[PDB]
């Protein structure tokens, strides 16, 4: 019963914009991968072994009290010099890396805050007093923030129930949102109005991820089923199943091959998009996996965190237990990897966030 | 088959006042050596108690000739550091480290001397190595955490304490250190939360309850004291905390009674004696002060949080019990 | 590869339509003392009345004077050595009695036990395996504990394998080789310390 | 449907388990009824977990309890009806908050631990 519905033409022009922005990026990605994969074998083995040893040699520091209430999300700015943390209070904070010094606390949220995400060009090509950050709350509310205001700017009022996650499209022109209406919306920044209201999930949607080249969008809902929509034409192309409990995390890989999902059944599933088949199932943790994060541009390892008090780093491919990051006295509610890959951040229910680095 | 009888006889002779008899017995036992290296330690202690510290140095040389465990190297380094340049003590510590890694007391002493001298980074490295090799040493973790906090960078100290708590885990010392680390900063509610967790996973811990009692507000202390008494009764720390609470409320007779109870329960706690002495001098006649002095001098205590803080600093190491008590009582 | 199947598909099927595709579904009060008393009293009174009326109608003589569905919990342990026959019998008997499906695979220093069933049975078996059995370096640890959509073996069976590849392929036959991979890697890392 | 502010809301199955465990605790003398007594147990540190009703009329009269539980590291859940909670507590009036306390060597320890683990997974 794939009952369609005609929407606005703004949606069509935005789809064409996405298509002609994404296609050349995809071709460049394939060309780069083909060029790289044809280098001598010993060099690749040695470099990967050195990377594995460095990952094994990871140490914790700057364990900072982020707030008086549990910390719900942590993100790294482009250039990996600021860390944006959300709290179960109405407060969001920005810290300098790696000294972890508070910069211009943000205010405006009244309920528990969910995810807070920097713009893809926040600290590289955007003036501070423009739109730089986006955040969502436990009640239906989404707010945009700048780096020199401490107060929000033009909000979004298209949601009436809890908003689970917010993500920036790699181009930066569009902002994704997942609501508890069993749907997810796409908000256009230049047009400044919602352009797509996708409903394909049985229950409320929780997590959203965007493909690097801006072609696909992965969505994980509370129904243990995930979708892979094509932003060019909608038309969900891959319905992936195999989890029995809710999916709380989803993340694409720098290469267009793999997707990773975490669910409440304590497992982390690695799917291959070029085979439309689940390729691996990692028994990661002894509790629900909150978030799974592929490594940045290189994409050579996987990072997971669960409601047990540890996170874990696994090889990719191979999915071997490279390292376990312990120390937290509470549930790990979120984690992130610096775009340079030399720093990891993990927030916790213990009101603290820790930074892991190679010694 | 064992020198237990010899040790008992030596203690009895020392308790009888006969100096020449005990000294001759110790010298004969050391010469014949029908026991372990304890003969050398007793000789060194007597020489320190003998005419002068020159006798202690002679006994140290005699022990070095007898060559007991590397703890002899620790004693030699300590004697050098007492009055000398850091060169000789550092050389002795390095020789001991080459000889043995654990005992961790060698690393502790090395780091403490390193802080005693110009810079602290080398002390941090020494503590890091000692913890990496021991590795289950609460005092080494405490020394490293205190060093890091004293420099600054409270976040690194918090991370170190978190790692120490993870490694053991579940010992009251690290929990108390973390609570105090959070308290010393402007974070009191975080300290209270850590206190709640520590008491959750270490319910029958006297020191944790003692800290918790005074982490409360004035009107919320009686119930907490009652709970501490119910959970860990006959614990010297809780009795001392109750006596301090009574003293703080001007109920001096009950404070004196509970101080008497605390001393009668555990006489090997330095803090209780100092608190009793200060309470007596602030409240009571002078014969009460002298009586407290005599009771404390009858039984020498140790294992105090701040009593061992003076009985270990190299400045007053060789000072005796009365001056140590006065020093501790004067720091509150 | 040169193009991914989605990129090949697009190059045009684009128009302002939003999809709603293929909906797929996922995979008492207590009584008080007074009420209790009232109920018993009423029941017994009704019984007595019916018996009396039965007597009054001659049917009886007058009395004489008295003179895993919807989700299966899985757990995975590993033991150093498990060659003891009595302990193997204990494991098998308890697993069968608690209706715990799964397998035991013995190996050099890595004897992996996989059990599957319900939560209460899983807790009972975990208590047995971690507290009741006295292993004494011969230790027992819990490798993993989670849930899956459906069972994956039939019943306990003490398979023997002296080659790691044989154990891995045996596990793969069912489709559960990830447990063996995790247990083996954890064993290597344990051995390297 | 109930209230957005009663965030960790249990479902029918977990609700049934929670009410049964509360009844058993009442039978074992390990239960305290009322927001005031729950607060007292939290302050004394003798609380296993806290159950609150999501239909309190203002609902701000028991929103200090989640904060207290976070401070003292205790799990907490919300049920839908205070009448059911009061019935499970052993009284005929509605009850909006109750606490299961700690008893040494009680036979309910395993069920309490299982319920704690189940509750702690609801905070996502």
């Amino acid at each position: 019963q794939t009952w369609y519905h005609e929407g606005p033409n703004s949606l069509k022009v935005a789809r064409l914009w996405i298509a002609n922005y994404s296609l050349p990026r995809a071709m460049k990605r394939l060309e780069e991968a083909r060029l790289h994969k044809e280098i001598p074998e010993t060099t690749r083995t040695s470099q990967m072994q050195e990377l594995h040893k460095s990952l094994r040699s990871l140490n914790n520091f700057c364990s900072q009290i982020g707030d008086d209430r549990p910390i719900s999300y942590c993100h790294f700015s482009p250039n990996s010099k600021m860390l944006a943390t959300a709290c179960w209070s109405g407060l969001c904070k920005l810290w300098s890396v790696p000294d972890c010094n508070l910069l211009h606390t943000l205010r405006g949220h009244n309920t528990n805050v969910g995810a807070i995400v920097f713009h893809p060009k926040s600290t590289v090509s955007l003036d501070p007093k423009d739109v730089n950050l986006a955040s969502c709350a436990a009640d239906g509310s989404v707010k945009l923030w700048s780096l020199d205001s401490d107060e929000p700017v033009a909000d979004i009022e298209g949601h009436t129930v809890r908003v689970a996650r917010v993500m920036w499209h790699p181009s930066g022109r569009f902002l994704g949102t997942t609501c508890y209406d069993r749907s997810w919306r796409l908000w256009d920044l230049e047009a400044q109005e919602e352009i797509l209201h996708q409903e394909g999930h049985s229950m409320g949607v929780y997590d959203i991820a965007f493909h690097q080249d801006g072609s696909l969008a992965g969505t994980g809902g509370l129904d243990a089923f995930g979708r892979v929509w094509d932003l060019r034409t909608g038309r969900c192309i891959m319905f992936l199943e195999g989890h029995l409990k809710e999916i709380y995390g989803i993340n694409f890989s720098p290469n267009g091959y793999h997707i990773a999902t975490g669910s409440g059944d304590n497992t982390c599933k690695v799917w291959d998009l070029r085979q439309r088949r689940c390729v691996y199932t990692i028994p990661a943790h002894q509790n629900l996996v909150t978030g799974v994060k592929f490594e940045p541009i290189h994409g050579n390892f996987l990072l997971t965190g669960a409601y047990d008090n540890t996170a874990k780093i696994w090889t990719h491919p191979g999915w071997s237990p490279l390292k376990t990051l312990a120390g937290h006295e509470g549930k790990v509610m979120g984690l992130d990897i610096s775009s340079d890959g030399q720093l990891i951040a993990t927030c916790s229910y213990d009101r603290t966030f820790k930074l892991w680095m190679a010694e | 088959k064992a020198e237990v009888l010899w040790l008992m006889g030596a203690k009895s002779k020392w308790l009888a006042g006969d100096v020449p008899a005990a000294r001759s017995i110790l010298a004969l036992a050391f010469q014949a050596n029908p026991n372990s290296e304890e003969i050398w330690l007793a000789a060194v202690k007597l020489e320190s108690e003998n005419d002068e510290y020159e006798r202690a140095r002679r006994l140290l040389a005699k022990a070095r000739s007898s060559a007991p465990t590397a703890r002899v190297f620790m004693k030699s380094v300590k004697l050098e550091w007492v009055q000398d340049n850091i060169r000789a003590a550092q050389d002795l510590c390095e020789e001991a480290l080459r000889h043995y890694e654990d005992f961790p007391k060698l690393w502790m002493m090395k780091g403490q001397i390193e802080e005693q001298k110009e810079m602290m980074e080398k002390a941090r490295e020494a503590y890091n190595q000692g913890l990496k090799k021991c590795p289950h040493s609460t005092p080494l973790w405490l020394l490293l955490s205190r060093l890091e906090e004293k420099i600054g960078q409270l976040t690194r100290a918090r991370a170190i304490l978190e790692k120490s708590r993870l490694k053991n885990p579940k010992n009251p010392g690290l929990w108390l250190e973390s609570v105090r680390l959070e308290y010393r900063a402007g974070l009191k509610n975080i300290a209270n939360t850590l206190m709640a967790k520590a008491l959750q996973e270490c319910p029958n811990s006297g020191i944790l309850w003692s800290e918790a009692i005074f982490l409360e507000a004035r009107p919320q202390r009686r119930t907490k004291s009652v709970d501490a008494l119910k959970k860990c009764e006959h614990d010297p720390h809780v009795l001392l905390a109750v006596a301090k609470l009574f003293w703080s409320q001007r109920k001096i007779t009950k404070a004196r009674e509970w101080f008497h109870r605390t001393v009668k329960i555990d006489s090997d706690l330095g803090d209780a004696w100092a608190f009793f002495y200060k309470f007596e001098l602030q409240h009571g006649t002078e014969e009460q002060q002298e009586e407290v002095r005599k009771r404390c001098e009858s039984a020498e205590p140790r294992h105090g949080e701040l009593w061992c803080a003076v009985s270990k600093d190299i400045a007053n190491w060789q000072k005796k019990i009365g001056d140590i008590l006065r020093l501790v009582a004067g720091r509150i | 590869p040169e193009i991914e199947w989605w990129d090949s598909y697009i190059i045009f099927g684009i128009t302002n339509l939003v999809e709603h595709p293929a909906q797929l579904n996922p995979p008492g009060v207590y009584l008080t003392k007074k009420e209790q008393k009232k109920l018993r009293r009423q029941t017994r009174r009704e019984a007595q009345k019916e018996l009396q009326e039965k007597v009054r109608l001659g049917l009886m003589p007058p009395p004489e004077p008295k003179v895993i569905s919807q989700g299966v919990h899985i757990s995975v342990y590993r033991v150093r050595n498990l060659s003891n026959p009595a302990k193997k019998f204990k494991i098998e008997a308890n697993a069968g009695q608690l209706y715990l499906t799964g397998v035991v695979v013995l190996h050099k220093d890595v004897n992996v036990v996989v059990v599957e069933g319900g939560p209460k049975a899983q807790k009972k078996f975990k208590r047995l395996m971690l507290h009741r059995i006295k292993w004494d370096t011969n230790k027992c640890v819990l490798v993993w504990e989670g849930t899956a959509k459906d069972r994956s073996f039939g019943e306990m069976k003490f398979k023997q394998c002296p080659t790691e590849n044989m154990a891995r392929e045996h596990f793969k036959k069912h489709g559960a080789e990830h447990y063996w991979d995790l247990a083996l890697s954890e064993s290597v890392l344990e051995s390297t310390d | 449907d109930v209230n957005p502010k009663a965030y960790p809301l249990a479902d029918a199955h977990l609700t049934k388990k929670l009410l049964d465990l509360v009844q058993q605790s009442c039978n074992y003398k390990q239960l305290r009824k009322g927001a005031n007594e729950a607060t007292k147990t939290l302050n004394r540190g003798i609380s296993e977990f806290i159950v609150m009703a999501a239909d309190a009329e203002p609902l701000e009269i028991i929103l200090h309890l989640p904060l207290l539980c976070e401070d003292k590291n205790v799990p907490y859940v919300f049920v839908r009806s205070k009448q059911a909670l009061g019935r499970a507590c052993g009284v005929s009036r509605p009850v909006i908050a109750c606490s299961v306390t700690i008893k040494e060597g009680s036979q309910l320890k395993q069920q309490i631990q299982s319920i704690q683990q189940s509750i702690e997974r609801l905070l996502v």
